[PDB]
RNA sequence: GCGGGGUGGAGCAGCCUGGUAGCUCGUCGGGCUCAUAACCCGAAGGUCGUCGGUUCAAAUCCGGCCCCCGCAACCA
RNA sequence: GGGCGACACACGUGCUACAAUGCCCACUACAAAGCGAUGCCACCCGGCAACGGGGAGCUAAUCGCAAAAAGGUGGGCCCAGUUCGGAUUGGGGUCUGCAACCCGACCCCAUGAAGCCGGAAUCGCUAGUAAUCGCGGAUCAGCCAUGCCGCGGUGAAUAC
RNA sequence: CGCCUCCUAAAAGGUAACGGAGGCGCCCAAAGGUCCCCUCAGGCGGGACGGAAAUCCGCCGGAGAGCGCAAGGGUAGAAGG
């Protein structure tokens, strides 16, 4: 997961937000 | 015999519009369809699992008619091939079957093709026969997604009593054959 | 024809999925289908699907004019 | 095939179903089963043949999908490929396209190593 | 990309000189190196040499080429393969 | 004149009994070593001297030509 | 302006994985060290979102970055190249910057590759260690950081 | 070194040489008897996987195919399937 964007632990990963993590 | 749609719409729109065009004088004279022939050159079952009975059964189904064997006319090396080896079914149409199964294949099947965008303008005779091909047997509708082990498509022959590739079209056309170009 | 080797031919309904019945012959007395000659994208006239595009590029990007002359 | 041309899986949930079709995604499945008030959790088995035509209708009408839809992405490429643009040479020579090293890995668009 | 909200870039003195073609009629040769310009409408049928850092490369412009830019037909790398 | 032969780079199998090209070394890529060798792990390369024929199919069977090994060439 | 970003290939250090002691969604906990006046930006609104327009506080034990995350409760997935994995590409947008073609990051729609636990070989760690989890900082317009310097959460096995 | 085919052989038959070329020392329980039906090779055009070549449709095609095996003769008005 860690690697793919369109999830929550995705964006945790790279420090982003979007749908896939709202803030 | 049979009352069914396109063997009525050939003697009452298809006919007329055809003599119209053409101005043939003499009812004899006029494009007619003899026979369609429908093939599966299969070959895959040449040794492996001779058994092809599942396309006989389908074929069957999807034509109301046995079909029959084809075998091998000479050896071949380089494709495997015993002389005399069974690697084909063959079923000839002709008459009310003919139409019944045109009917199912141009309301039909046809639809139900992968990316359909028309039939291929071209595989025209020359003398105003046509040929097409089909990819998989489940075009049809008497063949469920549930009774087919493998995509086993087939060729098909439909002969006019036509002389050039013009009426051939035109009569096709009349009937109902969607072309692209 | 032969006896014993031929499905045999009954009066059929086909059915569409949008309505349209089709009175015919089969070996089977009722289906379903998908799709048909009544409905199909490339069928009815030119019924361009989902995509009436015209592209729509490359002249068609616009914006805007505000680059100035 | 059912929808869209193609027999989507049948024993799971409708929603994951319809992912399996080149060009729907998870948004997109949720997004149909909203516009059609289908339940996202039922299984594709248990569908009325009222609840696919009308699911099925939705999806054909809106989106381009399987065949067109690699075709217009084929045509994308073949013009790119054909104005002569710098990505267009990329995809000529088959290397990558978007700003990737290419002096390691770059495998994916390369292929198996053509050892020397 | 180069955000919407703002211009769509061409370098200032480029576009004069094919606005100053357009009155007279083009077309001479362009000799440029405006490779963060954008193709723009105006552009098609003329042909821009493009320095690529070392050459100037002619490109006769279509309407089919337009929203991109200059350098993406002006080759960086001379590459012929190995071996 | 009689018998045997030509197959990846080297040297030998497979031919008799038609369908399937194998063994050791060598080459190349990796490993151990400071390093090389050895050793270990993977991998490439013969379209079978040619041209013809038989066959459904020829390295294999049959013919032609070519080159090589062996033996013979005696009464004179 | 271009190159340092090339690409038949070889090697080093790494990141993310091949899944159920797992993946996903909702709700819900408990750190530390730092950092911040064209700087961090509470909160409100437009947006699927990146972001955008408002606008309060804080020269900062006051205000902000800020949610820590693994964890807990509930629900879904049901052994599948899959709701595993997230490369490759197509299409569309935000931002920084004079300028993102070569050659930035980020968001969204679609595409969903290799990979089923790794040949010969080979590395680290002796306890709050290894393993796993998130957080910050320097550089710095933005950023190719999965790197580096730190910080806490959980927390072993074994040494004849 | 026996047997079969062709040529030499001089248009009956026969005809030699260490003259020119090839084959045989088998085979088939159907590849035999008969009744019934069927017509080839090849060329052009057309047809999913399908190729120079598998199977399918059409048109042209007196025999150039086939007849187990060498060659000659014969042969589809069959000796071929
Ligand atoms: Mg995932
Ligand atoms: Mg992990
Ligand atoms: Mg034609
Ligand atoms: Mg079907
Ligand atoms: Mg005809
Ligand atoms: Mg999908
Ligand atoms: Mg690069
Ligand atoms: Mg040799
Ligand atoms: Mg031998
Ligand atoms: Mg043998
Ligand atoms: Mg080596
Ligand atoms: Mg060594
Ligand atoms: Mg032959
Ligand atoms: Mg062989
Ligand atoms: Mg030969
Ligand atoms: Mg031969
Ligand atoms: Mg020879
Ligand atoms: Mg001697
Ligand atoms: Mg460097
Ligand atoms: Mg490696
Ligand atoms: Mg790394
Ligand atoms: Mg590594
Ligand atoms: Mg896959
Ligand atoms: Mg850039
Ligand atoms: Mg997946
Ligand atoms: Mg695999
Ligand atoms: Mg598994
Ligand atoms: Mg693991
Ligand atoms: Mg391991
Ligand atoms: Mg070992
Ligand atoms: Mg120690
Ligand atoms: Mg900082
Ligand atoms: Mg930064
Ligand atoms: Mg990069
Ligand atoms: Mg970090
Ligand atoms: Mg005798
Ligand atoms: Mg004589
Ligand atoms: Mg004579
Ligand atoms: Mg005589
Ligand atoms: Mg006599
Ligand atoms: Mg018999
Ligand atoms: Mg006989
Ligand atoms: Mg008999
Ligand atoms: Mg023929
Ligand atoms: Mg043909
Ligand atoms: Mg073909
Ligand atoms: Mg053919
Ligand atoms: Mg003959
Ligand atoms: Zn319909």
């Amino acid at each position: 997961g860690k690697g793919d964007r369109r999830t929550r632990r995705g964006k945790i990963w790279r420090g982003t937000y979007g749908k896939y993590r709202p803030r | 015999p049979l009352d069914v749609a396109l063997k009525r719409k050939y003697y009452e729109e298809v006919r007329p519009e055809l003599i119209r065009r053409f101005g043939y004088q003499n009812v004899w004279e006029v494009p007619r369809l003899e026979k369609v022939v429908i093939n599966q050159g299969l070959g895959e079952a040449k040794e492996d699992a001779r058994i092809l009975e599942k396309a006989a059964q389908e074929l069957a189904l999807i034509t109301g008619q046995k079909p029959a064997v084809t075998r091998a006319k000479k050896s071949i090396s380089n494709f495997k091939l015993r002389k005399g080896m069974p690697i084909g079914l063959r079923v000839t149409l002709r008459r009310d079957r003919m139409w019944i199964f045109l009917e199912k294949l141009l309301n039909v099947a046809l639809p139900r093709i992968r990316d359909f965008r028309g039939l291929n303008p071209n595989s025209f005779d020359g003398r105003g026969n046509y040929n097409l091909g089909l990819r998989e047997q489940l075009i049809f509708p008497e063949i469920t997604y549930d009774m087919v082990d493998a995509l086993r498509g087939m060729d098909i022959a439909v002969v006019t009593t036509a002389e050039t590739d013009e009426e051939a079209r035109a009569l096709l056309e009349l009937l109902g054959f969607p072309f692209r170009k | 024809m032969k006896e014993g080797i031929h499905p045999k031919l009954v009066p059929a309904r086909i059915i569409c999925g949008c309505g349209n019945v089709i009175e015919t012959y089969s070996t089977k007395p009722e289906i379903y289908v998908e799709v048909c000659s009544k409905c199909h994208p490339f069928y009815t006239g030119q019924q361009r699907f989902v995509d009436t595009e015209g592209r729509v590029e490359r002249f068609q990007r616009r914006y805007g004019d505000s680059y100035r002359k | 095939a059912r929808i869209a041309g193609v027999e989507i899986p049948r024993n799971k949930r409708v929603d994951v179903a319809l992912t399996y079709i080149y060009g729907i995604g998870k948004a997109r499945a949720k997004e149909a089963l909203e516009k059609t008030g289908i339940n996202p959790a039922t299984r594709v088995k248990d569908l009325t043949e009222a609840e696919v035509v009308r699911l099925r209708e939705y999806v054909e009408n809106t989106w381009k999908l399987e065949g067109e839809l690699r075709a217009e992405v084929a045509a994308n490429i073949k013009r790119l490929m054909d104005i002569g643009c710098y990505r267009g040479l990329r995809h000529r020579r088959g290397l990558p396209v978007r700003g990737q090293r290419t002096r390691t890995n770059a495998r994916t668009r390369k292929g198996p190593r053509k050892t020397v | 990309p180069r955000s919407l909200k703002k211009g769509v870039f061409v370098d200032d003195h480029l576009l004069e000189k094919v606005l100053e073609l357009n009155a007279k009629g083009e077309k001479r040769l362009i000799k440029t190196w405006s490779r963060r310009s954008t193709i723009v409408p105006e552009m098609v049928g003329h042909t821009i040499a493009v320095y690529n850092g070392k050459q100037h490369v002619p490109v006769y412009i279509t309407e089919n080429m337009v929203g991109h830019k200059l350098g993406e037909f002006a080759p960086t790398r001379t590459y012929r393969g190995h071996g």
